RNA sequence: GACGGAGCCAGCGAGUACAACCUUGGCCGAGAGGUCUGGGUAAUCUUGUGAAACUCCGUCGUGCUGGGGAUAGAGCAUUGUAAUUAUUGCUCUUCAACGAGGAAUUCCUAGUAAGCGCAAGUCAUCAGCUUGCGUUGAUUACGUCCCUGCCCUUUGUACACACC
């Protein structure tokens, strides 16, 4: 309700925020996943990604 | 197919604009020895003059040399677009300027002095003896020269 | 500049009297016996090649080897 | 048995075309000659100066003949190379597009190159004929 | 009444190959039963979706990588039929995992 | 007598010409970056600061220096409309004074403030 | 070899409707870029990613030279609310250190080494980095414990928090 409470956060590491953790660090934004790396790794088979080679 | 001979009728080993513009070097690539005249600019000047580029700087008739000299100091007179110069839009006057030989260095010095007077960051850097263009020096350049 | 490659007329003359019944007639070769080089040696060779004498065998870029007419 | 450009040593053909152009005088030189880079990632303008824009034009024409439809960007891509970016690895940089455009315009004016459906440029019949003639000449020379 | 022959394109997409194949077979069987103008199950180049991750969460260790890849199978079938028939064909023969998609009409 | 050293300019216009021009002229004259900045729609970057400067100018100790205004927009353009008026530019710690010549043409406020204490070991 | 022409061949990719993705083709500009229009949610359009290294003919011929490109100076562009503490792109100018690198020491045995680009990753903008990918493509073993590390066997031990 304050006069302002926001600075422009449309791009950079400020805009992109993870699905699971909300981390701005190590974010996989390829194919529109928006999942940070470790989390993605943990739950990769659930998405359908597999380690073949 | 034929070699253009000349025993030595056109005298070699010349001087133009104070310092040395030597023979056996090409008409364009000996003008590079003159400070301020680089390569492309030199080539342009040569073109303007209308000299053979198969020619040594050691030869050349005097008239041609004079023409070249004329072209050098005042290029906005000629068909040179004048938007590839040192001081275009200028620091003071607002004109297309390209200093040459013993003048460019002086001009640079003057500019530096002006900057120092103003007390801008670059000036301060210069005073110190450091890198102006944000090249961060945790390493790189460790002999003071 | 360490000379050997200038212009002159004596040199040219010498070159001219260095072509019939000859083995080596290249740019490097020319340079070797204190004579012209670059894109002048070739020209010199041609000057003799135009009036018979020297025949071309190889004509690659910045490498050419020549042999006299038998 | 019949002659076409596709049957000729390429460089020689290009040279011939350039010569022909020179003889003609007709093309329209825009007047950027003896000032410009050709590719925006170069250290020098042409080492011939007086001409070779003719040569470029000829090359372009040949390319057009070879293909179906050619544009400006494509031409630039074709003609550009690797710019020395200093103490940094080289990259493909597209050629000066304006020059290419000018060349195309000149060709059009001449009656060699023609604006096509879908987009870009193809060859005119007169242009084709000219090319054929050039090829024939080249062949004759070779003979 | 209704029978005016259109131009029908049917897309099939999955990760499971066998399932997709089964679906295709089913479709072909249906077509045979209805005996219509047919273009075969045209197979499009399988799309491998790549990901590269440092195996570590923290960063310390010998720098080891992962290649998490997801392969997409996309195949299309072309039929000339009335639309109703096509709909009937496609309302059945649905297997979980395979995406059945219809373009319909020219 | 007609010249002492050399009279000072933007890209032509003299000391007296500069003070009475507003911003449009400066925009027209300037280097490219400055021009671009001006083109890009500004809001309250100079709107209040300029007013403050004007106010300062209004009340003066006469032929010296007006009241010191304090800026946080440390990356703001010096146009020849705020000439002479002393302003304090932020660095993190403490505002730093700027005396403005007819030679501070399109230059930033940041190159004047300096946010670090320079190195001292053997220059 | 360098520079100029010209010849002119890839494979992995990636790519937007609630946004602003990839962006041909046409005009304007030496550039960078603009601009109008498009085509594409994609084996369909970008894209044959006509990529570099390369090959062809020319200019310099071994001189800190046209090798080499660092600092610099000035301008013109672009992204973003914001570019000084040059974001970056381009233009002219400046031309520094280095004639193949001591004590050392890394990687490698075949489409490999090495050369060369391209590609996605981060990314509003930035590649000297990274995962891939092709392109060009060798030299030399096809072995041995000499060194280095590891393993085992036999031995000795007053160590078993184990030779710190
Ligand atoms: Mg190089
Ligand atoms: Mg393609
Ligand atoms: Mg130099
Ligand atoms: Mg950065």
């Amino acid at each position: 309700e304050n006069v302002w409470y926001s600075h422009p956060r449309k791009f950079g590491k400020g805009s992109r925020q993870c699905r699971i953790s909300g981390s701005h660090s190590g974010l996989i934004r390829k194919y529109g996943l928006n999942i940070d790396r470790q989390s993605f790794r943990e739950k990769a088979n659930d998405i359908g990604f597999y380690k073949y080679r | 197919s034929l070699v253009v001979q000349e025993q030595g009728s056109f005298q070699h080993i010349l001087r133009l604009l104070n310092t040395n513009v030597d023979g056996n070097i090409n008409v364009v690539y000996a003008l590079t020895t003159i400070r301020g005249v680089g390569r492309r600019y030199a080539n342009l000047v040569c073109k303007k003059a209308d000299v053979d580029l198969h020619k040594r700087a050691g030869e050349l008739t005097q008239e041609e040399l004079e023409r070249i000299v004329q072209i050098m100091q005042n290029p906005t007179h000629y068909k040179i677009p004048a938007w590839f110069l040192n001081r275009q839009k200028d620091v003071n006057d607002g004109k297309d300027y390209h200093s040459l030989a013993n003048n460019l260095e002086s001009k640079l010095r003057d500019d530096l002095e002006r900057l120092k007077k103003i007390r801008s960051h670059r000036g301060i850097r210069h005073f110190w003896g450091l890198r102006v263009r944000g090249q961060h020096t945790k390493t790189t350049g460790r002999r003071r020269a | 500049a360490k000379h050997a490659v200038v212009l002159d007329q004596d040199k040219f003359d010498r070159i001219m009297k260095e072509a019939p019944t000859y083995r080596y007639v290249s740019v490097s070769v020319l340079v070797d016996r204190f004579k012209l080089g670059g894109s002048l040696a070739r020209v010199a060779l041609r000057h003799l090649e135009n009036e018979g004498i020297i025949k071309p065998v190889s004509k690659h870029s910045k490498q050419a080897i020549y042999t006299r007419a038998t | 048995p019949g002659v076409s450009v596709r049957d000729v040593p390429a460089q020689d053909f290009i040279n011939n075309y350039a010569s022909f152009l020179q003889r003609q005088g007709k093309l329209e030189v825009p007047g950027y000659v003896d000032i410009v880079k050709t590719s925006a990632g170069n250290e020098l303008p042409p080492q011939d100066s007086e001409g070779w824009f003719y040569k470029r034009a000829a090359s372009v024409a040949r390319h057009i003949y070879l293909r179906k439809q050619v544009g400006v960007g494509k031409l630039n891509k074709l003609y550009g190379g690797a710019k020395n970016r200093g103490v940094r690895p080289h990259k493909h940089v597209d050629a000066s597009g304006s020059i290419n455009r000018k060349v195309l315009q000149s060709l059009e004016k001449l009656g060699v190159v023609e604006i096509s459906p879908k987009g870009g440029r193809r060859i005119s019949d007169n242009g084709l004929r000219d090319l054929d003639r050039i090829a024939a000449a080249t062949l004759e020379d070779e003979e | 009444q209704e029978v005016v022959i259109h131009k029908i394109r049917i897309n099939l997409t999955s990760t499971k190959v066998k399932q997709l194949e089964n679906v295709s077979a089913n479709i072909i069987k249906n077509a045979e039963t209805f005996k219509l103008v047919k273009k075969g199950p045209v197979r499009l180049p399988t799309k491998v979706l790549k990901i590269s991750t440092r195996k570590t969460p923290n960063g310390e260790g010998s720098k080891t990588w992962d290649t998490y890849e997801m392969r997409i199978h996309k195949r299309y079938i072309d039929l000339e039929a009335p639309a109703h028939i096509v709909k009937r064909i496609t309302q059945i023969t649905i297997e979980p995992g395979v995406d059945v998609e219809v373009i319909i009409a020219a | 007598r007609k010249r002492s050293f050399k009279t000072y300019s933007y890209k032509g216009v003299d000391l007296e010409k500069l003070l009475e021009m507003p911003t449009e002229d400066f925009v027209k004259l300037a280097p490219a970056r400055v021009r671009r900045k001006f083109a890009r729609g500004l809001s309250e970057k100079p709107a209040g600061l300029m007013k403050k400067l004007r106010a300062a100018k209004l009340s003066a100790p006469e032929n010296e220096k007006p009241a010191v205004v304090r800026t946080h927009l440390r990356n703001m353009i010096i146009v020849p409309e705020m000439i002479g008026s002393v302003v304090g530019v932020y660095n993190g710690k403490v505002f730093n004074q700027v005396e403005i010549r007819p030679e501070m043409v399109g230059h930033y406020l940041g190159e004047f403030s300096i946010t670090y204490t320079p190195v001292r070991h053997g220059r």
